[PDB]
C-alpha cells in the first residue's frame, strides 16, 4: 500500500514527466523544426541572397 | 526598462527576500542556477498557464540583459515588476506634447543639451555630468545631439 | 513485491521520463536557441538579402 502510494506519486510523476517530456519533445521537434525551417529559410535566403547579390 | 529598473531599486529587502524564495522554486535543479525556457515553462504550467515555446522565449528575451538566454535573479526582479502596474494608463500623447513645449525654451521644436541641463538642475537632485550625457544619449536616437518630438515620446514612454 | 517492483519500475520509468523531460527541456531551450539562432542567421542573411535587394 505504501509502495503503491510511493508508486502513485512517482507514477503521477512519471506521468507528469512523461507528459512534460512529450510536450518538451514535441516542442523540441517544433523548435528544431522551426530552426530547421529557419535554416531552410536561411538557405532559401542565402541562395537567394546570392541570386540577389548576383542581381 | 528605466521605469522598471527604478521600481526594482525601490523594493524593500523583505520584498526582495520573498522574490528570492520564488526564484529558488523556478531554478530548482537548473544546471547554471538560472531560469531557461525549460524551468519557466514548468512553472508556468504548474501555475495553470499554457505558453508556447515562442511566448516563453519572448518572456525571457524581454528581461535578458547579458544575452545569456536565461533569467538570473536581477533579471527576475525586473520580470516581476514588469508583470504589475502601479503606473496604469501612463498618460498619453497630448499631455506629453504640452510638457515637451516646456523643455523647448527657445521654441525651435527640439530639446538641446542646454535645455535638458536647465530642466535637470531645476529638479533639485544632484546632477552629475554623467546624468546629463546619459539621458541625452538615451533620448536622441538619430545621433544629432537633440531630442525631437517623436524621440521625446519614446523617451518618456511609461513615465509616471 | 508488485507494488514495490512497480514503484521501482515506475521510479525507473519516472526517472527515464524525468531525464527525458529534462533532456528535452534543456535541449528544447537549446532547440529554441537554435531556432533563435536559425532565425537570427536567417535574419542576418535575409536582411542582407533586403539590403542587397534595396541596393
Amino acid at each position: 500500500d505504501e509502495s503503491e502510494r510511493g508508486m502513485k506519486v512517482i507514477e503521477s510523476r512519471a506521468q507528469k514527466d512523461e507528459e512534460k517530456m512529450e510536450i518538451q519533445e514535441i516542442q523540441l521537434k517544433e523548435a528544431k523544426h522551426i530552426a530547421e525551417d529557419a535554416d531552410r529559410k536561411y538557405e532559401e535566403v542565402a541562395r537567394k541572397l546570392v541570386i540577389i547579390e548576383s542581381d | 526598462d528605466d521605469i522598471y529598473k527604478a521600481a526594482v531599486e525601490q523594493l524593500t529587502e523583505e520584498q526582495k527576500n520573498e522574490f528570492k524564495a520564488a526564484f529558488d522554486i523556478f531554478v530548482l535543479g537548473a544546471e547554471d542556477g538560472c531560469i531557461s525556457t525549460k524551468e519557466l515553462g514548468k512553472v508556468m504550467r504548474m501555475l495553470g498557464q499554457n505558453p508556447t515555446p515562442e511566448e516563453l522565449q519572448e518572456m525571457i528575451d524581454e528581461v535578458d540583459e547579458d544575452g545569456s538566454g536565461t533569467v538570473d535573479f536581477d533579471e527576475f526582479l525586473v520580470m516581476m515588476v514588469r508583470c504589475m502596474k502601479d503606473d496604469s494608463k501612463g498618460k498619453s500623447e497630448e499631455e506629453l506634447s504640452d510638457l515637451f513645449r516646456m523643455f523647448d525654451k527657445n521654441a525651435d521644436g527640439y530639446i538641446d543639451l542646454d535645455e535638458l541641463k536647465i530642466m535637470l538642475q531645476a529638479t533639485g537632485e544632484t546632477i552629475t555630468e554623467d546624468d546629463i550625457e546619459e539621458l541625452m544619449k538615451d533620448g536622441d536616437k538619430n545621433n544629432d545631439g537633440r531630442i525631437d518630438y517623436d524621440e521625446f515620446l519614446e523617451f518618456m514612454k511609461g513615465v509616471e
